[PDB]
């Protein structure tokens, strides 16, 4: 096991108000095969000016996914209050063979605050959070959406610029507002851009510190940063597990501007990953400066047969889902 | 909020036999396969040391005569055989969830 | 009673002790040295004859979050700083029921979970 730092002295945990209903927006962005969206290249073989038919793991064509959203928290004038988050805490998914995730889609563009409806403001992209494990069961007080044994979390730090993938026990803290106290909703993580993210000091533990406030990390196996590049370019995220361990894929490290995702690690995760959530981020800002923070979209994974179309660099900038239509299907067979 | 239970307030023993000093917490304090109580032996004019640590680890340096033992509520540090340095003040305390506690304390004297 | 020798990587070092009126406040230092500062908690405990240990509560340095136990939110006023990797409590409105002896001590992480590293103590006497 591996020293993860400091156990939180905080005696209670900051309250946390889910509204579902502030989060319910349809902002499609299904799937579209022909743009190579969402496409992990294929491992062990390079390809040039060449079309393929190949047989991996790819979301379909036209999925909607499942959209999520992190919002500013709540705040009187200068002073943030309560933490403003979604009901995805309990909604625990199944991780079956893995997922593919398109971050920063709706960027540069203008929304919603979210917490406050009628406010717009530019957005700027966020990236996600997860939950992943093996053994999911209730909290003390009924609640759906906690984590038994090891569990594996993926959690950005350091206003956006760093990945950390670390591999513990979740032992829930026992305050109030806590998972294992009185009044226990959901539990956040959060930073605070006033203090966390001034220039050329960015906090690369403000989240960590705040999810270390809901849970003590015990017996933790690894503990795992990724440096990320400050910038508003639409990426793609993917992660799957096979007996060698979980990996987790980018767009951002080789394919930055054509979202193409090459692996980047193996975590020794060798439990077979069968949940996931996703872990609710709300920003404490204060009212003048809420921002809007660009929805992500998490899109599943199966076996399916595609064309894939390589570029004469080598990449796919075009492919065709062979089960999606009759016409689609057509394509596929006249390759044969 | 645990509350700490230390017997008895003192003891005299003779060299070479055994001291044994029992802790009751209020509350459970195991987790996550640990138990949050650890010992610390106080000598005159000079800061606790830390003894034992999650119930039943020695820090490096003290003697294997020091066993700690127990689970969830109920614990004991035994010491045998009790050499003329063990003559000190001994204290529990749990950090199973904030705010932590100490015990009274235990003074064990030699003849 | 003072089995000292040498010394070890890590030290608290509290500061000198201190004699004062009823009504007034004091403010003692807990100088660390030897590990990276701000990915330790230090606490504080009070020591009177007739108590035993008693834990009064904690502070992380590396965003000044405190945590006190009842008896002691309004008593004392944890405070830290970076630059010369220094912790101060103040206790203010005093009386004598706080004569005692006032500890530093650094929560040690993984593994343990315990108070590895004590200070020597700050002896504050309150006099009527
Ligand atoms: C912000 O969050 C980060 C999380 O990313 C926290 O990072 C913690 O921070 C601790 C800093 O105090 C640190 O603990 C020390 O670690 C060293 C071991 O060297 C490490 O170097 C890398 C980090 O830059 C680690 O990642 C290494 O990891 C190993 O395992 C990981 C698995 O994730 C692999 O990535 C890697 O390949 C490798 O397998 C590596 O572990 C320890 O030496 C140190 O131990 C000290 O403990 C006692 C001191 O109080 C002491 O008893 C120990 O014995 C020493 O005695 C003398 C001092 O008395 C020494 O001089 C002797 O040499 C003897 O060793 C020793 O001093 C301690 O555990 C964590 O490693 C680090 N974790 C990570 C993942 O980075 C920050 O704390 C957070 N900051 C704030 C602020 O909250
Ligand atoms: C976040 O999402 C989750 C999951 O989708 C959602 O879970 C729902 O919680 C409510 C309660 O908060 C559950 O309601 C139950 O519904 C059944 C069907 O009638 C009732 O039997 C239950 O009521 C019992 O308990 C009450 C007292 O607690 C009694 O007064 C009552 O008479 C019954 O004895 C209870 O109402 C609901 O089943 C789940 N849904 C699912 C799919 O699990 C959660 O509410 C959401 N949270 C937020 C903040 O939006
Ligand atoms: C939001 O706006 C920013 C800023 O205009 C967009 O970033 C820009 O993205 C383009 C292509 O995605 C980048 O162009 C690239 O230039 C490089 C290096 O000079 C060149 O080698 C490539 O062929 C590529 O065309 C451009 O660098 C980048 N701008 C910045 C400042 O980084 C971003 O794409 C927009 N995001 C969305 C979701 O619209
Ligand atoms: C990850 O990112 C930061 C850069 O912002 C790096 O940490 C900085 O390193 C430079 C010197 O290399 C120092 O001047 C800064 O003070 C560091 N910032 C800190 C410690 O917060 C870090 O080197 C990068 N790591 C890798 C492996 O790329
Ligand atoms: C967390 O890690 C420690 C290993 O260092 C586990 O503690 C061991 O527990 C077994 C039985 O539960 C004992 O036989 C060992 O002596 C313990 N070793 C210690 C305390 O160093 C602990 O069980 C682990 N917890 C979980 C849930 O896996
Ligand atoms: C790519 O392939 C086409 C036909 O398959 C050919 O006409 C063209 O010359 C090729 N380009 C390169 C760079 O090989
Ligand atoms: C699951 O919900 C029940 C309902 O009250 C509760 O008794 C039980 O303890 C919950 N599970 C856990 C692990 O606490
Ligand atoms: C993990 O915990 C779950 C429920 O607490 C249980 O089904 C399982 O036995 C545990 N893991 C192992 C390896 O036993």
């Amino acid at each position: 096991y591996v020293d993860v730092g400091p156990d939180s002295v905080k005696s209670a945990c900051i309250e946390v108000d889910i509204q579902q209903t502030f989060f319910d927006k349809t902002w499609p962005r299904p799937i579209d095969v022909s743009k190579a969206d969402g496409i992990i290249y294929p491992q062990g073989r390079t390809y040039s000016n060449i079309t393929i038919t190949y047989q991996g793991l790819f979301p379909y064509q036209g999925d909607h996914g499942d959209m999520y959203v992190y919002s500013a928290g709540h705040a009187t004038g200068t002073t943030p209050q309560k933490l403003f988050v979604a009901n995805y805490s309990q909604d625990v998914k199944q991780f079956a063979n893995g997922f593919v995730v398109r971050i920063g889609a709706a960027a540069n563009s203008t929304g919603t605050v979210i917490i406050s409806p009628s406010t717009s403001a530019t957005i700027r992209k966020i990236y996600p959070a997860f939950m992943l494990g093996s053994s999911v069961g209730n909290f003390s007080d009924g609640k759906m959406g906690r984590f038994f044994n090891h569990t594996l979390v993926l959690l950005p730090d350091g206003c956006g610029t760093l990945l950390r993938a670390f591999y513990c026990i979740l032992e829930p803290r026992s305050g109030n507002h806590c998972p294992a106290g009185n009044s226990y909703t959901s539990f956040a993580t959060y930073h605070t851009p006033a203090t966390d993210c001034s220039d050329g000091n960015y906090n690369r533990n403000a989240s960590l510190n705040s999810f270390k406030e809901y849970f003590n990390l015990r017996n933790c196996t690894f503990m795992y940063t990724y440096n990320i590049t400050e910038d508003e370019i639409l990426e793609w995220f993917g992660i799957t597990q096979t007996a060698q361990g979980v990996h987790l894929f980018s767009s951002r490290y080789v394919d930055l501007y054509g979202g193409n995702m090459f692996q980047f690690a193996t975590l020794p995760v060798y439990d077979t990953i069968k949940y996931y959530s996703i872990i609710p981020h709300s920003i404490r800002s204060i009212q003048s400066d809420r921002k809007a923070w660009a929805a992500f979209y998490v899109y599943k994974l199966q076996p399916l047969t595609f064309l894939l179309d390589f570029s004469v660099d080598g990449y796919i900038r075009r492919a065709i889902d062979c089960g999606f239509n009759d016409l689609s299907q057509l394509h596929c067979s006249y390759e044969s | 909020d645990i509350v700490m239970t230390q017997s008895p307030a003192s003891l005299t023993v003779s060299l070479g036999q055994r001291a044994t000093i029992s802790c009751r917490a209020s509350k459970s304090v195991s987790a996550s396969g640990y138990n949050y109580l650890h010992w610390y032996q106080q000598r005159p004019g000079q800061p606790p040391k830390l003894l034992i640590y999650l119930a039943f680890n020695l820090e490096s340096g003290v003697p294997a005569r020091f066993n700690g033992s127990g689970s969830g509520t109920d614990f004991t540090l035994n010491i045998h055989p009790v050499e003329e340095e063990d003559a000190a003040t001994y204290y529990c305390q749990h950090s199973r969830d904030l705010p932590f506690t100490f015990g009274s304390g235990t003074k064990l004297e030699i003849k | 009673g003072g089995g000292s020798g040498g010394g070890s990587e890590v030290q608290l070092v509290e500061s000198g002790a201190e004699v004062v009126k009823p009504g007034a406040s004091v403010k003692m230092s807990c100088k660390a040295s030897g590990y990276p500062f701000t990915s330790y908690n230090i606490h504080w405990i009070k020591q009177t004859p007739g108590q035993g240990l008693e834990w009064i509560g904690a502070i992380y340095p590396g965003n000044g979050d405190t945590s006190y136990t009842q008896k002691f939110k309004v008593k004392a006023t944890l405070t830290s700083d970076k630059s010369s990797s220094t912790a101060y409590m103040q206790l203010s409105s005093l009386t004598s029921e706080d004569s005692a002896v006032y500890f530093c001590a650094r929560y040690g992480n993984y593994p343990s979970y315990a108070m590895d590293y004590w200070g020597q103590g700050t002896s504050v006497t309150v006099s009527s």
